[PDB]
């Protein structure tokens, strides 16, 4: 056997990937990129094997032609018998949040508000607000749609990353990595939490995981759920209990994505680790957790119950989705 | 619609 070369995005995710590295005896080892976009290079090169991956990353590490291994998945809303490995994985849902005092936000009032999103090219946090937002102001102008944002990733002088606060010494201002500060679901909720942007695009579970004592976190310690309302589709505003019904999107969990000709290795030496370090694994919590990360999600969401088996063998398109795949690719008809 | 982006 071989080991893996997991790729860590930023020097937060590769402090986790070296004490992995370390606790799995070099089975799995390092190496690190500046954003996710630079990891898929170093996996189409050779350089790396594997990394975990938001669905519209997925799709540009598919169009290169990787291919997802495991999908994670969470705890599900309905018992199930079936091992969490062989329980099919259900998506999750992108939502629009905003707070409950900022009266009369809704959908329909968005244009011209400070924005929050995960990254460009991220599913809730980008492809799917901006592809809706697109098609119903029928322009590709969503770079002018709200008035200022943090949109990790986008150009640091214009509009889209005027919000992004970079780490405690300012640098690195929206770069698309950990740390930035509003960077992934818990840095666009934050960005919403600290009134820096009006609406934030993340996922349901963020919303529940940093509220009400759920996080400990400075910033998120004193957080109130009741404080937040979702923006549904028919411009409504709900409270965040009903996201089953006041939601944007269901996305595809995340998922490992290797080369082709090193997926079933992955997939192995993948399985084993996580029965060591994953969820009720051998050495978590006492050496190593790799679905735990002070809720900041580095390398997996950790949320993340186990990595599990996807079935049929899919595709990347069959795992996002055509309805999804169709919908990035028009969006990225605008850019 | 098509190719790698790299
Ligand atoms: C929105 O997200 C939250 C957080 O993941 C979900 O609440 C969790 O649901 C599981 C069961 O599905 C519970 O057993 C957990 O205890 C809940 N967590 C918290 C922090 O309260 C909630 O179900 C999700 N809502 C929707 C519609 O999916
Ligand atoms: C943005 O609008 C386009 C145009 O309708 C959507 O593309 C269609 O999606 C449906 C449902 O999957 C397909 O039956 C059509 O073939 C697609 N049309 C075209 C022209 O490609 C897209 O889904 C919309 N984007 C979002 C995010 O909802
Ligand atoms: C495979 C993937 C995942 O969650 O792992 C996934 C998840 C959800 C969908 C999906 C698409 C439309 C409506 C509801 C669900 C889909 F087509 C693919
Ligand atoms: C390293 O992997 C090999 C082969 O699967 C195995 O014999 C050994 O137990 C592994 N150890 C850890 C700590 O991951
Ligand atoms: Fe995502
Ligand atoms: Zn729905
Ligand atoms: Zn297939």
């Amino acid at each position: 056997y071989t080991r893996v070369v997991w790729c860590a995005v930023g020097p937060e995710e590769q402090k986790k990937c070296q004490q992995w590295s370390q606790q799995s005896g070099q089975n799995v080892t390092c190496a690190t990129a500046s954003t996710t976009d630079d990891c898929i290079v170093l996996v189409l090169k050779g350089e790396a094997d594997a990394l975990n991956l938001d669905g519209g990353y997925i799709y540009t590490a598919g169009k290169c032609g990787l291919v997802p291994v495991l999908a994670e998945n969470r705890k599900s809303s309905k018992h199930s018998s079936l091992d969490c490995v062989l329980r099919p994985t259900e998506g999750y849902l992108a939502v629009a949040v905003v707070k409950k005092a900022n009266e009369g936000l809704t959908w329909n009032s968005l244009k011209d508000k400070k924005s929050c999103h995960t990254a460009v090219d991220r599913t809730a946090g980008w492809n799917i607000p901006m592809g809706l937002i697109v098609n119903q102001t029928g322009s590709c102008a969503f770079d002018e749609f709200f008035s200022q944002s943090c949109a990790p990733g986008a150009d640091p002088k214009s509009r889209l990353c005027a919000l992004c606060a970079g780490d405690d010494q300012g640098l690195d201002k929206c770069v698309p990595n950990s740390k930035e500060k509003y960077y992934g679901y818990t840095g666009a909720f934050r960005c919403l939490a600290e009134d820096v942007g009006d609406v934030a695009f993340v996922k349901n579970d963020t919303v529940w995981e940093n509220t009400n004592g759920e996080s400990t976190a400075d910033w998120a310690k004193n957080l109130k759920r009741e404080d937040f309302r979702l923006l549904c589709l028919d411009g409504t505003r709900k409270p965040v209990t009903e996201a089953q019904s006041c939601h944007l999107a269901v996305a595809p969990n995340h998922a490992v994505v290797s080369r082709s000709d090193r997926a079933a290795h992955v997939e192995q030496v993948l399985l084993h680790q996580q029965a060591l370090f994953g969820k009720n694994g051998k050495n978590c919590p006492d050496k190593f957790c790799l679905f735990k990360s002070e809720t900041k999600n580095l390398l997996f969401n950790d949320n993340t119950e186990c990595l599990a088996k996807l079935g049929g063998r899919p595709t990347y398109e069959e795992y996002l989705g055509t309805e999804y795949v169709t919908a990035i690719a028009n969006l990225k008809k605008c850019s | 619609l098509e190719a790698c982006a790299f």
